[PDB]
């Protein structure tokens, strides 16, 4: 399809007009924390967004959600716990508001956001009063529990720890969600993001992020470098099948004692050096070609983003034309 | 370089003029990289290899005492002006871009 | 007309609108023409809106050309808010296709 | 039986020649995505053209 062994890629050939989809956010969260009202999370990479849809199951009338707030950032973390209790941190993207009952809830977000880090907070509730006075039963023995202290005085049990972890909250006695494995008991949230796997670099504030953004792009350059040795290395090799083929020798299929390989009879049939050439060509010069195209396009990021700080910086030291978007 | 390992053919070369030859030649491509800075962000692999070679070709004439000697004055200028004009490079700047004004900036102290 | 229009924007009413909306249309006598009004302040109010935010941020109009003073990128915040704008003006526009004609041969600037 | 086998080589002979005439052309075969259940043939084999493939 493409022609892996090209010199300065083509930022038009190589670069795709990357679709969004309806993507599980569970399969590509790789770290989630809580809190009482909030879930937060780490994905795989940085994702274009332009929709989130929340899936309702279970629904208990005790306790309906009534607002959700979703957040965002682009920060590159190690672990999601860096960010769960840093409110300045996060964008926010949107704020929806439910009808009591409503089971689905989709947010269409008025611009495309780019996250490396999702947080969904429940931030209202229809919520139903009851009689908490009345003593709650022991979920292990069954016995009458007075609601403070909420510990059975017959074995021991807890009546407020989480159903899913056994963790109790100190703060909350009924929280939304455990802060500790995120369990709710009213009801079950499935998240699906319209979104891309564009990935993409962390904005910049201040030098030390200036700095270690330049840095960050030097050792991707380092990696470009290296991987462009390994797809033109392919390249003599290439070369010496092409000849190979071109001479058009008839080569009887040979009876290679290791048969290991998944070798079939019509492609022990095709020419070794036309499938040596398919094996080295679409497949070792593709992947070189892939890895570096994906590192020349994040290099391309980071020095935009970089390019744009400097402007501003520069736009604030300096304290232009209609057709602007020649510029930029 | 092979050809010219002995510092006989380096003095020959340098006698013929040699050396304001390549230092116009790494002033035109730093100024080449200059324009191109302020042009398209054009990420490339290589982007330096003329630039790198033809610094090591001068470190590898200078190397040679008389040769430092004779042309002392006559490179601190365009030295001066190339490592000047790499310092400039922040979007552009290649590893390859790295080790040629390092080069450079040894061959400004030596001189 | 303007002023019943200008409730009818007022989101603070959501019950006294309705109340506007039926005294607008009476005032206009037609519903063909209350949207048509209702239509043509929408647009004009979501346009003057762009005008000043962009005008705050820096993008000027001036004798209908657009200066940016300032270069960079946008808040993504404002590309926020004028994509509601733009969303408001462009259902008006799809929903209703005359409306937005008239309003913009009314105001050529804003083409 | 045997005029029955040869008939059947001398079968295959046509379709040869046609797929050889299609590698001829040597004309870029891009892969095609297998809309239908096609044999998840690996990607590396699966590169050698189609044409040829069937050859
Ligand atoms: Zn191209
Ligand atoms: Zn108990
Ligand atoms: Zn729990």
């Amino acid at each position: 399809d493409g022609y892996y062994l090209e010199s300065d890629p083509c930022l038009v050939c190589n670069n795709p007009e990357v679709p969004f989809c309806y993507i599980k956010l569970s399969s590509i969260k790789v770290d989630t924390r809580y809190t009482t009202t909030q879930q937060v999370v780490k994905l795989i990479g940085s994702h274009t967004i332009s929709k989130v849809t929340v899936k309702i199951g279970d629904l208990k009338r005790t306790k309906m959600v009534r607002t959700i707030n979703l957040y965002y950032n682009n920060r590159t973390v190690q672990a999601i716990v860096e960010l769960k209790n840093k409110p300045a941190r996060w964008h926010k993207a949107k704020k929806v508001q439910l009808t009591p009952g409503q089971t689905e809830v989709k947010i269409d977000l008025p611009l495309p956001i780019v996250a490396s880090n999702l947080m969904i907070e429940f931030a209202d509730f229809y919520e139903n009063y009851q009689a908490s006075t009345e003593t709650l039963q022991c979920p292990r023995c069954s016995a009458s529990v007075p609601a403070n202290p909420g510990v059975c005085g017959n074995c021991g049990e807890n009546v407020y720890q989480c159903h899913k972890c056994r963790s109790i909250n100190y703060d909350e006695k009924d929280p939304f969600l455990c802060n500790a494995c995120g369990f709710c008991k009213y009801a079950r949230f499935d998240f699906m993001l319209y979104a891309k796997p564009c990935c993409a670099v962390d904005p910049i504030e201040n030098e030390e992020d200036r700095k270690k953004a330049v840095s960050n792009i030097n050792t991707l350059l380092d990696k470009a470098d290296r991987v462009y040795h390994q797809l033109m290395g392919h390249r003599p090799q290439l070369e010496n099948l092409l000849c190979k083929v071109n001479e058009a020798a008839p080569e009887k299929p040979q009876d290679d004692s290791g048969t290991a390989g998944g070798i079939s009879s019509t492609s022990a049939s095709v020419n070794r050096y036309i499938l040596q050439l398919a094996q080295e060509y679409c497949g070792d010069c593709k992947n070189s070609f892939d890895e570096l195209s994906k590192i020349i396009q994040k290099v391309f990021a980071s020095r935009k983003e970089l390019l744009e700080y400097d402007l501003q910086q520069r736009e604030a030291a300096t304290k232009v034309q209609p057709t602007f978007t020649a510029s930029q | 370089q092979k050809l010219i390992t002995s510092a006989h053919w380096k003095v020959y070369l340098a006698a013929r003029g040699v050396l304001p030859y390549v230092g116009n030649l790494i002033t035109k491509e730093i100024a080449r990289l200059l324009a191109l800075e302020e042009a398209t962000l054009s990420t490339d692999l290589q982007q330096g290899y003329a630039l790198k070679s033809l610094t090591g070709l001068l470190s590898s004439f200078v190397e040679v005492e008389s040769i430092k000697r004779h042309f002392k004055s006559r490179l601190v200028g365009t030295v001066l002006n190339g490592y000047l004009c790499l310092r400039k490079l922040v979007v552009q700047r290649t590893k390859l871009i790295d080790e040629t004004q390092d080069m450079l900036l040894e061959m400004l102290e030596d001189m | 007309f303007y002023f019943l229009s200008e409730y009818l924007m007022i989101q603070q009413t959501p019950f006294v609108r309705r109340q506007v909306r039926k005294l607008l249309l009476f005032i206009c006598g037609s519903k063909e023409k209350y949207r048509q009004l209702r239509d043509l302040h929408t647009l004009d109010s979501h346009v003057r809106g762009i005008k000043k935010l962009l005008e705050e941020q820096g993008i000027f109009l001036r004798a209908s050309v657009v200066t940016a003073s300032s270069g960079s990128a946008l808040q993504y915040d404002t590309l926020i808010s004028l994509m509601e704008h733009l969303k408001a003006c462009a259902e008006i526009a799809a929903q209703r296709t005359i409306n937005w004609q008239k309003f913009c041969i009314k105001d050529d600037s804003v083409l």
